[PDB]
């Protein structure tokens, strides 16, 4: 399934070593099918990877971020869109994760 | 003879004078700053608790009081059914729901 258009609204972002980002992708597609997502930014890690895709809707997604700025495109089926946010520091000093 | 009144009649900010030991019970003033560590079990990630795309704010007749005398309505538009919390981010407006 080729989305067809394709919009990223971002929630509230922190940039740690943890998944302390979400985000929300609003796509219009014509088939149900597996579609692959992404992250196209040496600055930015999604958690999931394959995304069931629907013929209209949307799908939230959790991402990690180093930038204090979330600056960054990201890929559904082929189609991308530049996410912007603005990341705030990260509450906690120390975490037992790399 | 020459008592005059006793405190209990007396204490400002509305405080119940009680003996044994000496104390004022509800005693209302200023602010009391408190930290709390909610634990991690509470929380849930975004992909769970329905994100809602948009919302429309109509606020009907309001009267500012001491009572829950204004109202308002929400327009939304979510992906799933859940229990959404409600709040007011301005200092001047408090909500009978959460």
């Amino acid at each position: 399934p080729t989305i067809l258009e394709v919009s990223c609204t971002v929630a509230d972002c922190i940039y740690s070593a943890d998944f302390g980002g979400s985000l929300t992708l609003q796509y219009k597609a014509d088939r149900e099918g597996h579609c692959p997502v992404h992250s196209h930014s040496t600055t930015a890690v999604l958690k999931e990877a394959t995304t069931h895709v629907t013929a209209v809707g949307s799908i939230t997604l959790h991402f990690s971020t180093s930038s204090p700025q979330a600056n960054f495109i990201v890929s559904l089926c082929g189609k991308k869109t530049t996410c912007n946010a603005e990341c705030k520091p990260p509450a906690d000093h120390i975490i037992g994760e790399p | 003879n020459n008592s005059g009144r006793p405190l209990q009649e007396t204490a400002p900010f509305g405080c119940k004078i009680e003996v044994e030991p000496l104390r004022a019970s509800n005693c209302a003033y200023g602010h009391i700053p408190i930290s709390i560590d909610i634990p991690d079990a509470a929380f849930v990630r975004s992909s769970e608790s329905p994100t809602i795309l948009e919302v429309s704010c109509t606020v009907a007749d309001c009267i500012y009081s001491a009572d829950f005398g204004g109202s308002l309505t929400l327009q939304y538009k979510a992906d799933r059914e859940g229990h959404c919390p409600v709040h007011s981010h301005s200092t001047t407006a408090v909500l009978k729901e959460a």
